């Protein structure tokens, strides 16, 4: 039975952090052996072989994320999820001991209330998780006025990508992931990446080319869209995919929602509320690598992209018009 | 016919196979040594060099 | 760990005139295209957007440069170019031979610029092999931004004229410097103008009431060293819209309007990826900073 226990003593020894480089000076220049890592070009030779490089495989480099624990309600969090979905962290004020409020983009679909034409895919979808809409409004009863003076942006935090769940009937665990890679429970050696509607997200860089640089780096944007649809305040969140930098971006959003700015702002010549003039916001989701080819899926139906070697890096909402 | 004449000018383009000689001992070579460099080091995949 | 390197195959011999301008810069900044080892030298250039026969934007390149990866040389041999690459986040040694020179010390902060000053000098032609290749500029971030703010006041006094002293001269403690505009093309440097209209009229709208009345309590008698803009006399405007009563609840919805607003004009004046140097040795000319992610 201790030889279960002999494998700990392989498992947590074999991973740790790597250990400060403290040699002292009476040892002498033992210290540059102890240099591996930082040696990056390793000799090859005619017939080389896993034997002549098990050494230069083994220097790797130190990557482990940082998850979050949150416990959350079975009736919001909607019981089956693809694994990958985006979260939000929705915060009004700590009334219990410990609950927290979670929502899918497709879930603050259905707080949003916005027509079926915006999004005519995932309609359909986020209806039969949940109720007429309804089921979600109890828990926030000012939506009314959440959207008038323009708080809602400032109220949520992005998380990531999920990880694990482990569903009950009245409490669900969410496991979810910052920082990065999130490492897959339940298929060993995987990484769980973020996975979208194809609904929601709408790209940027996209040309006949009728040339634009290459880099290493494109970079997720959230946004979220305060507007009025059957005179009645709404929100609307799209996704971007672009590495054109931030400078570029903000004035291609400005071209993507030009309608929606020219709609809105026919009704402010009779009334000039200064709460209104507020409009939208856009967060930074955090990278993605350079050339990843974003797979299609089919759920149910529902298409959903994928995107490989996520990492995520939230950073604040501004506000931009 | 209106007052003037004129000329055409066209281009053509052949796919042809050809015939390569090339004499003794023209060239030295010299041959190095190979190298490994590793780069762009990802979660999914580690890329190398030679 | 992680390597970086960029040699640059290139296919002719280089004379002994054009390497002798390149073995004066080893140390320098240039952007390029692709993440490779091997590279043709087309991409090395940042005159890929900025030639010489097309009308150079230098907002349109200033906008260019953020895509970019950038890259430090290491040696110039006399054929292929050897370059050293930078990633976000790494500790790195720069070294400025630039040619309109400025002076940084420890804990000082950076930007990279397209060269606005003169193109002849800091762009050097390769007859060789016909392309020429065009150094960026790299700036302390308080003339990173006075430099940006001339070119946009440029732009909006070259329409109106549809004279020079004040609209192409950037100011600095103890220095005067000339703009190259001979040949710019506005429509790139106009539509960060056109959302220029939108951000200010907007805040036009909001101004806070009591702080206007500041101003018509301050201006008048209490002369300041920083409100010597207004030259002692109040606008006829801030008069007009000072008849009504003040009351705090109605500036409280305001100011954080106004602060909101200005969280959006961080996304317009821009500039390229920063440089924050830690360290910096003064006679070796050399440094030490991390490249920051755009």
């Amino acid at each position: 039975q201790a030889e279960n226990a002999a494998r700990l003593g392989r498992q947590v020894l074999g991973l740790l952090p790597p250990p400060t480089h403290r040699v002292s000076l009476t040892r002498g220049p033992e210290f540059a052996r102890g240099v591996r890592d930082l040696l990056s070009k390793y000799a090859a030779s005619t017939r080389p072989t896993v034997g002549s490089l098990h050494e230069a495989l083994r220097q790797a480099p130190f990557r482990q994320p940082t998850y979050g624990d949150f416990l959350v309600y079975s009736q919001t969090f909607s019981p089956q999820e693809p694994l990958g979905t985006f979260l939000f962290s929705f915060k009004q004020e700590d009334n219990g001991s410990s609950m927290d409020m979670l929502l899918t983009p497709t879930s603050l679909f259905m707080l949003s209330g916005m027509e079926a034409a915006k999004a005519p895919q995932t309609h359909k979808v986020a209806g039969v998780w949940y109720g007429s809409g309804s089921g979600l409004a109890d828990f926030i009863p000012n939506l009314s006025e959440l959207m008038d003076t323009g708080e809602f942006h400032t109220l949520l935090t992005p998380v990531g990508p999920m990880v694990q769940s482990v569903h009950s009937t009245f409490v669900t665990k969410v496991t979810s992931a910052m920082k990065g890679v999130g490492l897959a429970r339940d298929e060993p050696r995987a990484h769980v990446g973020l996975t979208l509607p194809c609904d929601m997200l709408v790209d940027l860089d996209e040309s006949c080319p009728m040339r634009e640089p290459a880099g290493l780096n494109v970079t997720i944007y959230a946004s979220l869209v305060y507007l009025r649809v059957n005179q009645r305040p709404s929100m609307a969140l799209t996704f971007f995919q672009s590495g054109k930098g931030f400078a570029e971006v903000v004035a291609m959003i400005k071209d993507h929602f030009t309608d929606v700015i020219r709609t809105k702002y026919i009704q402010l010549r009779h009334e000039l509320y200064i709460n209104r003039l507020v409009f939208g916001a856009v967060c930074t989701l955090g990278t993605v690598p350079f050339d990843s080819h974003p797979v299609h899926q089919s759920l149910n139906s529902l298409p959903v992209l994928v995107f490989a070697n996520f990492e995520a890096a939230c950073g604040p909402w501004t506000v931009f018009l | 016919h209106p007052g003037f004449a004129m000329t055409v000018v066209r281009t053509d383009e052949v796919l042809a196979e050809h015939i390569l000689y090339c004499s003794r001992a023209s060239t030295s070579m010299f041959v190095g040594l190979p190298s490994v460099v590793r780069r762009e080091v990802r979660s999914d995949a580690v890329t190398f060099e030679i | 760990a992680l390597d970086k390197s960029i040699v640059v195959n290139l296919t002719s011999r280089l004379f002994a005139d054009e390497l002798a301008a390149l073995q004066s810069k080893i140390g320098s900044v240039l952007p390029l295209g692709d993440c490779h080892r091997l590279q043709n030298i087309q991409a090395l250039g940042l005159g890929c957007v900025c030639s010489r026969e097309t009308s150079p934007d230098y907002i349109q390149i200033m906008q260019y440069l953020s895509k970019c990866t950038l890259a430090v040389l290491e040696e110039v041999r006399p054929d292929s170019l050897r370059l050293t690459r930078m990633d976000p986040s790494d500790n790195l040694q720069i070294k400025n031979v630039y040619a309109p020179f400025f002076q940084w010390d420890s804990n000082t902060q950076l930007a990279v610029l397209p060269p606005l000053f003169s193109r002849k000098d800091s762009t050097i032609v390769l007859e060789s092999n016909g392309f020429d290749i065009v150094f960026p500029m790299v700036v302390p971030q308080q003339l990173g931004h006075a430099i940006l703010q001339q070119l946009l006041v440029y732009h909006i006094y070259s329409k109106i004229s549809a004279l020079d002293l004040y609209t192409t001269n950037v100011s600095f403690m103890g220095r005067t410097y000339r703009l190259d505009v001979d040949n710019t093309d506005p429509r790139t440097a106009l539509r960060v103008l056109d959302d220029l209209s939108m951000y200010l009229c907007i805040l036009s709208a909001l101004v806070p009431r009591g702080c206007l009345r500041l101003l018509t309590a301050l201006v008048r008698h209490d002369r300041h060293p920083l409100t010597e803009v207004f030259e002692g006399v109040v606008p006829d405007e801030v008069t007009r819209i000072d008849l009504d009563q003040l009351s705090v609840p109605d500036d409280i919805t305001r100011m954080r309007v106004m602060f909101s607003y200005l969280q959006s004009l961080s996304s317009i004046f821009n500039l390229g990826p920063r440089l924050h140097v830690y360290a910096y040795s003064a006679e070796t000319l050399a440094a030490s900073c991390w490249y920051s992610p755009r």
